[PDB]
């Protein structure tokens, strides 16, 4: 499958419940490589608590509630875990996941 | 640069800094200027310390619960 | 508690991990980032590799750092340390962790 | 009570307001807090380079003296 | 050497306590000390400062005599038996200006 | 001998008479008094300039000086009481204070 930096999917967290999750490791290895490294998203909060989250607005990106990336929350994940693709991220949702990701480990 | 104000130092603290002045060969505003500066960068960082310190503890029930609820996906990666 | 940027631990599911979140996460949050070490491998040549010769961080094994191997737990499966990377580790180590996850170039 | 004009960049006069709207104090307040804090840094450390300066200066005088009047300090000793 | 306020070295051999200030204790080839017995126990005057034997490392129980002090040359000192917290260094000041009269 | 703080002698710095160096006693007084040791404070000739802010300078007419001099508070030690020979002057309220916060200094006081 062919992943890209920037994709957000559903993934299963069961061996062998189902949370969103966002692509964040280079795409070389999104491609060559059985692991993926991704960063979890919730809904239990709508507004960022935090410099290290991200906010998603529901309308302009087709979710059915407004979320927020987690980026203190990131891990390595078989790909295979990754099933349907909601959407994808434009570059400039992806310059704030960056600087969120600098501070989260201290790459500043 | 920009702005521009006025403000009034106590007789003796200016009498010093004009000291530290003409030895590190600057100005006056140059010297108060780079004051303030570093007086708000240090005041702006130990605030934002303090910010992250409270969010972080906000979010300690979800962070938690969503590091346990992915936990074996983690291991199998292994 | 105790934890520090850079500092070693061991994990519980036996596994060594290098802490890389910031200092102000590892003291207030329940939950830390690490990046995974392994002995099988003692050169291990890559981008996203890092590597450590036992004799000189306290170690007794020739061991290596995955930037690609990183995961995100609970702060009390980290029992007790083993040793701090300096700084100039630690560069190398950034130095990956910036390619691993597609943070220049 | 001497008073003065500065230009300060408009970044940093936001800014700085932002610190005093939380603190309940006044620019001047914080201004002059602040050009305190900077000259005593300054002061101390000059003052410390200069005790150095001179202590490495005094160097040959008071090890001889030192040395001089060695005997007497080991008589009132035991005593 | 760096020799700092608190510590007590051997010097060429009896204990001592380092008393001058730390600027000097790095730049300067003296060092200003304070002589330390063993043959009481307990203070017999408002210039003593008493040391445990086991709290901090000594063969038998001390006091430190302010009125006792003397400048030296720092290669004099050899072991560093220990340091003193600020406790024990908040008594050896009143004690020092006792003596010294800076009342 | 009865000597106050304040005095300045002349000192003995050797094992016995075998013949001499500026003292200033600096230990308070009922020591000075019930007690076989005093504590002292150097002064030299050297210099006639403070090199650092444990120095009390001594001006040479105003103190009986041949020569103006130096008081070292950074150089102090306790000798027997015998060793001290000339009373060569005292020291007014004013020039102890100088003494006094150099000491401070020197010892990291106050």
């Amino acid at each position: 499958m062919i992943v890209k930096r920037g994709d957000v999917y559903f993934a299963d967290l069961s061996p062998v419940g189902v949370r969103p999750v966002l692509v964040i490791q280079n795409d070389i290895g999104n491609r060559f490589s059985p692991t993926a490294i991704v960063a979890a998203i919730t809904a239990q909060i709508q507004k960022a608590k935090l410099p290290t989250h991200v906010e998603i607005d529901a309308k302009r990106y087709g979710f059915e509630r407004d979320s927020v990336i987690l980026l203190e929350q990131i891990r390595t994940i078989d790909k295979q875990r990754l099933t349907d693709k909601i959407t994808h991220l434009d570059d400039e949702m992806m310059d704030k996941v960056d600087e969120a990701l600098q501070i989260s480990l201290a790459l500043i | 640069a920009r702005t521009e104000m006025k403000i009034s130092l106590p007789e003796n603290l200016v009498a010093e800094l004009d000291g530290v002045a003409m030895r590190e060969k600057r100005s006056r505003n140059e010297l108060i200027s780079q004051a303030v500066r570093a007086y708000v960068s240090e005041r702006t960082t130990r605030h934002n310390r303090d910010l992250m310190r409270r969010g972080y503890m906000e979010m300690a029930k979800i962070n938690l619960n969503i590091s346990s609820e992915a936990h074996f996906a983690e291991c199998e990666a292994e």
